[PDB]
DNA sequence: CAGTCCCTGTTCGGGCGCCG
DNA sequence: TGGACGGCGCCCGAACAGGGACTG
């Protein structure tokens, strides 16, 4: 019925091969059922050991939506298609969408199915379902269309998209809209109204090109940063002063300008950490021109998009968690902190998940990519639970880290 | 022609490789006998066939005997062909647990007869398979012979078997939804809520089915006939169990003996509550030879004693009644040792097993309580697909003052708190914000990298002072040593103000246990302490105290 | 700056157990 | 006799990775 487009996996790689986790009972229900449904519209067909080629598949439920979605991680199959989406038939990034007062994002995914796929490719979508208690061995597919969640769907189905939108690009000259995998952004400084009700009609719109939309809003105008900040005391004990030039000793690798001599000075004797010590004019003048400076920007900090997004996370007590998003050390593109999330108060695993997609949504949002995390967790006690709390279409890329706090940077 | 089974699966060489040219082995005759013995057997059949030598590949063979049987068992080492052949999927991705299984009215198993020679090969591979066979020593050449269906000793036959099995069974299954089928290799465990009768009305069927393609199930079957025999387990209607295990009396112990024994008791741990190999594994560190004999100190000798007698009493699983909850409880054993039961019913345990892992060198109770409970919370999602409702020794404030403090993410699901000492506690606490009145000692330590002669010593805001010498040393150990000393020579509630990140971030993780005896005495004065104030400068600021202990320590 | 060294933590392979 | 294949579990030790602190 179409043409389809070839692929390749970058030049010397080879096939995603990635062994399947326990899946709990409702999800392998909810997936045997999908994929039942999904072998009679020849979307995928049964297969076997023959294929050396494996991803893993599980199910999510979006935020608020009670119906299963099916999830593959193709973050292997992706980092070895990566030539392509990126060098060849790619998606430009839209420097106004961050600017938009609301930004809904919606679930185009659905689209994908439409597309066949390179034959020659589909050895490579290949994943397999596990049974409870393993009653039978695992039931394994390979994809016949354009796989959800592959970095290579929404490129090759890019032409076909641009042209579903271009009459509502046209009849709405200004309002931006941008493509990341599975996901549509569209966003506009209308108000909430005149904005839902524009999104119903780029609905309509994609319905009468066959597609569903099972939205998400957002407001990146509302987005704030997480400034550096030293305290404000009547009276400083020597532990205060200490705990505050390991700060701004830590802080000058950030910020060049600012300067200890003053407030060392306060510490010259042997003293007992609880007594009281005056502040000097100087050190008072000194902490007061720090200040400032940690009010202004790190000079020369600016986003290359060769180079690779990090994310870190730190976990504050009391629901806070702190990030800060950065190319080089030092030089942040981004600093924030998350307050009062789903599992505040009882669950850090839910609460960190949780940081992850609103971090990631983000960086989708300003820079159109996906930052490498740096968690602060096991990674036992990750993979145990994260995709519990897995609301998201996408699967960001992730590290495990383990770094006492010496000092509080980034939140008093 | 010859003839076609069953669907087959492709296969195919590593690109640009080719086949199995190796000379055969010196073969003792008593085999060579077993072996034409059989091989002539399979070719009316359609199993095997000659080869002109156009087909240049050879590979040896040789039989060892079938287990509990007369009847010997055929193996061709393939292990050069499979280095060049193509790369499987296994669909193999664990094993059925007995503990998983829900009460059925009537239950059969049924074995396979023949299973991997039930099933064609690949025609264009089918060449490869090229062996040649003795007759008797120096007698003649022997001919060569090419499979015409999977071969024991292939790296692709346990996954096309099953896969092709699988492929079979999928209509029957989908014939007979409330048919419970566990599919395991060439096994069969058919149940149903079925009566006895219209069951075994079904099991026919089922074996006709498994006919039309092939496949024979002889009556080598367990018809009416508890226990059933199965994974090495023994079904009963209401229990189940392991099929008995027996531990070697050896007098004097080598190092295999240790592990036969080792990985039995593990195997063991399943059902019998409080198993611990601790000691007995203690034995195998550092060991050259397998062969080398090694003796039992008292602790892996008082362990022993105690896992034997807890093999003496028979005991028993029961199965899953997926309309109840799972209930999973975790009994403290000592020594980083952990054992836990899963069960529905009080005191009917559908398994246990322990977690005696040690991980870290610096660790407390609490983190190996976590790493237990996720241990065991993956282990219920593969065999039952949910996690159980947990029971734990650890007070419901233990727990909420160390997750809410600790600056990693941590979790525990549901749980609730039962009273069966050992109790889980954090050993010590330190204070959020320096104690007024209590001495402040500045430590730090430094240490020659060449020498490995080092000083450890404080500075205190009382005139206090002390420096130590210190030997075959290094920097990390002499910032440790410092803080230990101003443990010592401090009150019951003490600020010690360190520049070492490496020393402050081992102690706020509140270890209990350290692989490091140095570390181990800081516990075991921290303990002692009514309130500890850690706190952490940077080096080499010109700082108060820690400019001055600074000086005292490099001198 | 680069290059060591401590130290700690992962990963992988090999030995045994168990199943076919 | 000495000896094949896949899956899973435990335990060990050697090899590899990366981070801070010191040293030319
Ligand atoms: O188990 C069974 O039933 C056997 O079936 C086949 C399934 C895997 C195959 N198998 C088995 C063993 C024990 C073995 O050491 N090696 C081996 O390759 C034989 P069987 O027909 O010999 O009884
Ligand atoms: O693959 C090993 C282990 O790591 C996981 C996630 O922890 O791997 C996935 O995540 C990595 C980090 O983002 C990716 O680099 C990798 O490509 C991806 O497979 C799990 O798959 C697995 O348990
Ligand atoms: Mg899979
Ligand atoms: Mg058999
Ligand atoms: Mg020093």
């Amino acid at each position: 019925p179409i043409e389809t487009v070839p692929v390749k996996l970058k030049p010397g790689m080879d096939g995603p091969k990635v062994k399947q986790w326990p899946l709990t009972e409702e999800k392998i229900k909810a997936l045997v059922e999908i994929c039942t449904e999904m072998e009679k519209e020849g979307k995928i067909s049964k297969i076997g050991p023959e294929n050396p080629y494996n991803t893993p598949v599980f199910a999510i439920k979006k935020k608020d939506s009670t119906k299963w979605r099916k999830l593959v991680d193709f973050r292997e199959l992706n980092k070895r298609t990566q030539d392509f989406w990126e060098v060849q038939l790619g998606i430009p990034h839209p420097a106004g969408l961050k600017k938009k007062k609301s930004v809904t994002v919606l679930d185009v995914g659905d689209a994908y199915f439409s597309v066949p796929l390179d034959e020659d490719f589909r050895k490579y979508t290949a994943f397999t379902i596990p049974s409870i208690n393993n009653e039978t061995p695992g039931i394994r597919y390979q994809y016949n269309v354009l796989p959800q969640g592959w970095k290579g769907s929404p490129a090759i189905f890019q032409s076909s998209m641009t042209k579903i939108l271009e009459p509502f690009k046209k009849q709405n000259p200004d309002i931006v809209i941008y493509q990341y995998m599975d996901d549509l952004y569209v966003g506009s400084d209308l108000e909430i109204g005149q904005h839902r009700t524009k999104i119903e009609e780029l609905r309509q719109h994609l319905l009468r090109w066959g597609l569903t939309t099972p939205g998400y809003e957002l407001h990146p105008d509302k987005w704030t940063v997480q400034p550096i900040v030293l305290p404000e005391k009547d009276s400083w004990t020597v532990n205060d002063i200490q705990k505050l030039v390991g700060k701004l000793n830590w802080a000058s690798q950030i910020y060049p300008g600012i300067k200890v001599r003053q407030l060392s000075k306060l510490l010259r004797g042997t003293k007992a950490l609880t007594e009281v010590i005056p502040l000097t004019e100087e050190a008072e003048l000194e902490l007061a021109e720090n200040r400032e400076i940690l009010k202004e920007p790190v000079h020369g900090v600016y986003y290359d998009p060769s180079k690779d997004l990090i994310a870190e996370i730190q976990k504050q007590g009391q629901g806070q968690w702190t990030y800060q998003i950065y190319q080089e050390p030092f030089k942040n593109l981004k600093t924030g902190k998350y307050a009062r999330m789903r599992g505040a108060h009882t669950n850090d695993v839910k609460q960190l998940t949780e940081a992850v997609q609103k971090i990631t949504t983000e960086s989708i949002v300003i820079w159109g990519k996906t930052p490498k995390f740096k968690l602060p967790i096991q990674k036992e006690t990750w993979e145990t639970w994260w995709t519990e709390y897995w609301q998201a279409t996408w699967i960001p890329e992730w590290e495990f880290v383990n770094t006492p706090p010496l000092v509080k940077l980034w939140y008093q | 022609v010859p003839i076609s089974p069953i669907e087959t699966v492709p296969v195919k060489l590593k690109p640009g490789m080719d086949g199995p040219k190796v000379k055969q082995w010196p073969l003792t005759e008593e085999k060579i006998k077993a072996l034409v013995e059989i091989c002539t057997e399979m070719e009316k059949e359609g199993k095997i066939s000659k080869i002109g030598p156009e087909n240049p590949y050879n590979t040896p063979v040789f039989a060892i005997k079938k287990k509990d049987s007369t009847k010997w068992r055929k193996l061709v080492d393939f292990r050069e062909l499979n280095k060049r052949t193509q790369d499987f999927w296994e669909v193999q991705l664990g094993i059925p647990h007995p503990a998983g299984l829900k009460k059925k009215k009537s239950v059969t198993v049924l074995d396979v007869g023949d299973a991997y020679f039930s099933v064609p090969l690949d025609e264009d591979f089918r060449k490869y398979t090229a062996f040649t066979i003795p007759s008797i020593n120096n007698e003649t050449p022997g001919i060569r012979y090419q499979y015409n269906v999977l071969p024991q000793g292939w790296k692709g036959s346990p996954a096309i078997f099953q896969s092709s099995m699988t492929k079979i069974l999928e209509p029957f299954k989908k014939q007979n939804p409330d048919i419970v089928i566990y599919q395991y290799m060439d096994d069969l465990y058919v149940g149903s809520d079925l009566e006895i009768g219209q069951h075994r009305t079904k099991i026919e069927e089922l074996r006709q089915h498994l006919l039309r393609w092939g496949l024979t199930t002889p009556d080598k079957k367990h018809q009416k006939e508890p226990p059933f025999l199965w994974m090495g387990y023994e079904l009963h209607p209401d229990k189940w169990t392991v099929q008995p295990i027996v531990l070697p009396e050896k007098d004097s112990w080598t190092v295999n003996d240790i592990c036969k024994l080792v990985g039995k008791l593990n195997w063991a741990s399943q059902i019998y509550p409080g198993i611990k190999v601790r000691q007995l594994s203690k034995l195998l560190r550092g060991t050259k030879a397998l062969t080398e004999v090694i003796p039992l100190t008292e602790e892996a000798e008082l362990e022993l004693a105690e896992n034997r007698e807890i093999l003496k009493e028979p005991v028993h699983g029961v199965y899953y009644d997926p309309s109840k909850d799972l209930i999973a409880e975790i009994q403290k054993q000592g020594q980083g040792q952990w054992t836990y039961q899963i069960y529905q019913e009080p005191f009917k345990n559908l398994k246990t097993g322990k977690y005696a892992r040690m991980r870290g060198a610096h660790t407390n109770d609490v983190k190996q309580l976590t790493e237990a409970v996720q241990k065991i919370t993956t282990e219920s999602i593969v065999i039952w697909g949910k996690t159980p409702k947990f029971k734990l020794p650890i007070q419901k404030e233990t727990w909420e003052t160390w997750w809410t403090e600790y600056w990693q993410a941590t979790w525990i699901p549901e749980w609730e708190f039962v009273n069966t000492p050992p109790l889980v506690k954090l050993w010590y606490q330190l204070e959020k914000e320096p104690i007024v009145g209590a001495e402040t000692f500045y430590v730090d330590g430094a240490a020659n990298r060449e020498t490995k002669l080092g000083k450890a010593g404080y500075v205190t805001n009382k005139g206090r002072q002390k420096v130590v010498p210190l030997t075959n040393t290094t920097n990390q150990k002499t910032e440790l040593q410092a803080i230990y000393l101003a443990l010592q020579d401090s009150g019951l509630e003490v600020n010690i103000v360190t520049n070492s990140q490496y020393a402050l971030g081992i102690i706020q993780a509140q270890p209990d246990k350290s692989e490091s005896e140095l570390v181990n005495q800081i516990i075991e004065q921290l303990i002692k302490k009514e309130k500890v104030y850690l706190a952490w400068v940077p080096a080499h600021k010109g700082i108060g105290g820690n400019e001055q202990v600074d000086k005292l320590v490099s001198a």
